[PDB]
DNA sequence: CATCGGGCATCGCGTGACAAG
DNA sequence: GCTTGTCACGCGATGCCCGAT
């Protein structure tokens, strides 16, 4: 068709859609301001909106509104610790609905004092020397919770915040700080263990077989997941597979699944020998559902 | 003068007075058009009306002024710890709110995305999925969003469906809006950035127990020299899908002094797998083997999986994938 | 208690200048 | 040198207000 004419009509349509958008926004403003929706023209709606915004009023949201949105989205509590000693510099009130602990228990504490001892080492690895993401077990007999932490390393002190002379923070002199959020949270698979039974390699198909993620098994002994009436049989199988190197030993036992159910599993086990010194590197296991 | 222009000037005066009150820096306000001026005015009003009904401090026992200053920024601190951005989306797929950090992850300005169709930011093939997540409450899914940074970024959305009060729909009850946090994704593998000629050499005992390592090796694998020799032989470092290949090539090296090119995965100190193309040589002393010198070059995941697809021997566990740990 | 014409105010439409990209 | 969009402007068709019937 005529190029000039279709350009003209497209432009007219664009302007008409712009006008319609403007009037729709005017109607939204009339719906949003106080006594407009209790009808007026465009100018009065605009003046009343101007007055209402003058009443209401840089960031689009206040700090508390942003915090509210984040917490409503995915819970969590903010903690700022020092990377030197783990000293808890700040902790929000959200630690109470998350860990069932008052703010006082964390203030004057250190991050290592609030999580499981077996994780302390790991936390050091996460605190030595931008983004950080890890999983630990925090306190609340003592009871622990798996807590996922996502945060970042920030130069201390922070900008904008005043640090008075008589403040407890005035003498610490920390250079870096971790600012993070903590939140509550028939196939087969192969695995490699040490001669004592500790999961040192876990196939990803574990999820489809026992319901665990690989990280939930690595480091733990396989006997911890086995039924007590089969624990000694499994331990004897692991003991004898070491003595008969290269030989394959099969053992059937009950495995505690993710739902804490009992799954009957057949485990084939043999040893991997160093091709120079013939020493056992690890035990290869194929664990199959039955 | 004439009546039409006078009315238009009265409208423009009201529009500019609306713009001067928007909660944005003036360099953002000055480059706004009238349409987005009205749009973000509506957005501010809707947000304030929602927070008036949904919203409303350190313990007085734990009150110091420095802690008070930290509390007055707690919101920005959470936002920066998100590693991503906030997104509140109405039932009409309109962006009720998006935090500023979206610009850091997608390149879109906050003032341009608020009160707009969220589908404009989402890949078409994924839009339907998002809609199915917009209609128990807790939500956890993945979507590819448009990325203008320097074309699309896959992102994990973790959120909830909650009633968006104070919207004055016509009087309709509030609709379920999605409050979510969008974060990037994760791979468990180390690819070098300066990949090219990052060849590093390692020294080993005859049983492939590390004894020395060069600087580039400490950079690639992430172990210190002392840490590399305290975890047993190198077979504790090898992916379970490569242990038999490494053993076969170790036998070859024992037999003829040279192993040949072998592609396999080493376990970093971050418990990640990194591909290496290696060649293990036997050094001698008085005619008897003394130690091993292995010169490795890091590979990308692409070249590594190509080598695995073109594997010489067919061996058990060849296509197995998994995670590992290492102790001393 | 309306109804009726004045003249100015609202308002939607199409087009042209102008500019970012 | 083309495309999409913003802003202003001219222009009628109704709107509102209000003396004057
Ligand atoms: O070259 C290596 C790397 C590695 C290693 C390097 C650094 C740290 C830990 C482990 O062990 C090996 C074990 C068996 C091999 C067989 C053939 C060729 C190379 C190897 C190698």
């Amino acid at each position: 068709m005529d190029k000039e004419r279709l350009a003209r009509e497209n432009h007219s349509e664009i302007e008409r859609r712009r006008r319609n958008k403007m009037t729709a926004y005017i109607t939204e403003l009339s719906d949003m301001v106080p006594t407009c929706s209790a009808k007026p023209d465009k100018l009065t709606i605009l003046r009343m909106a101007v007055s209402h915004m003058k009443s209401l009023r840089p960031s689009f949201l206040t700090d508390q509104e942003l915090k509210h949105l984040i917490l409503e989205a995915a819970d969590g509590f903010l903690f700022i610790v020092s990377c030197e000693t783990g000293r808890v510099v700040y902790v929000s009130d959200s630690v109470t609905p998350v860990l069932n602990q008052p703010q006082s228990e964390w203030f004057g504490s250190t991050l290592y004092d609030q999580v499981h001892p077996d994780d302390v080492d790991k936390l050091r690895e996460q605190l030595s020397t931008s983004r950080r993401s890890f999983i630990c077990r925090m306190r609340c007999e003592p009871h622990f919770v798996v807590v996922h932490c996502t945060g970042y390393i920030k130069a201390w002190p922070p900008a904008g915040v005043s640090l008075p002379d008589d403040d407890p923070e005035a003498g610490q002199g920390s250079k870096f700080c971790l600012v993070a959020i903590g939140r509550l949270q028939p196939t087969e698979f192969i695995s490699r263990h040490n001669i004592e039974g500790i999961f040192t390699f876990v196939d990803h198909r574990c999820v489809a077989t026992v319901g665990y993620q690989p990280q939930e098994l690595l480091g733990k002994n396989i006997v911890e997941f086995c039924h007590p009436e089969d624990q000694q049989l499994l331990r004897d199988s692991f003991q004898q597979v070491v003595k008969l190197k290269g030989q394959v030993l099969s053992v059937m036992f009950r495995f505690r699944s993710k739902n804490q159910e009992w799954l009957w599993m057949r485990t084939s086990s043999f040893t991997f020998q160093n091709p120079y010194s013939d020493e056992i590197e690890y035990i290869i296991c194929t664990n199959t559902n039955v | 003068s004439n009546p039409s222009k006078r009315h238009r000037d009265r409208l423009n005066t009201e529009l500019d007075r609306l713009a001067s009150l928007l909660p944005f820096p003036q360099d953002v306000i000055n480059k706004l058009d009238k349409l987005s001026v009205l749009r973000l005015s509506v957005s501010y009003l809707r947000a304030k009306s929602f927070f008036d009904v949904s919203l409303k401090g350190v313990q007085d026992n734990c009150r110091t002024k420095f802690r008070e200053g930290l509390n007055l920024q707690e919101g920005e601190f959470l936002l920066q710890a998100l590693n991503g951005f906030v997104l509140v989306v109405t039932t009409d797929a309109l962006v009720f709110y998006a935090s500023s950090t979206i610009q850091d992850y997608l390149g879109f300005q906050q003032s341009d995305v608020i009160h707009q169709s969220v589908y404009e930011l989402i890949h078409t093939e994924d839009r339907a999925e998002f809609q199915r997540q917009l209609h128990f409450m807790e939500r956890c899914f993945v979507c590819r969003l448009r990325c203008l940074l320097d074309g699309f970024l896959a992102m994990n959305f973790q959120g909830r469906l909650k009633y968006l009060h104070g919207q004055n729909k016509k009087i309709l009850p509030p609709q379920l809006a999605l409050f979510a946090i969008a974060t990037p994704l994760q791979p468990p593998s180390i690819l070098e950035i300066r990949t090219k000629n990052f060849i590093f050499r390692t020294k080993h005992k005859l049983d492939f127990t590390p004894t020395g390592c060069d600087a580039k090796g400490k950079i690639v694998l992430g172990y210190t020299e002392a840490e590399l020799c305290m975890r047993g032989t190198g077979y504790q470092f090898i992916h379970a899908a490569d242990m038999l290949y490494c053993a076969e090539y170790h036998v070859r090296m024992i037999k003829t002094g040279e192993s040949g090119m072998i592609v396999f995965r080493l376990l970093t100190k971050d418990n990640r797998w990194t591909w290496v193309q290696s060649n293990a040589r036997l050094v001698y002393k008085n005619g008897r083997p003394d130690y091993i010198i292995a010169t490795q070059r890091p590979l990308t995941d692409e070249e590594g999986k190509e080598h695995l697809r073109k594997r010489t021997l067919k061996l058990p566990f060849m296509f197995a994938t998994g995670e590992a740990v290492l102790y001393e």
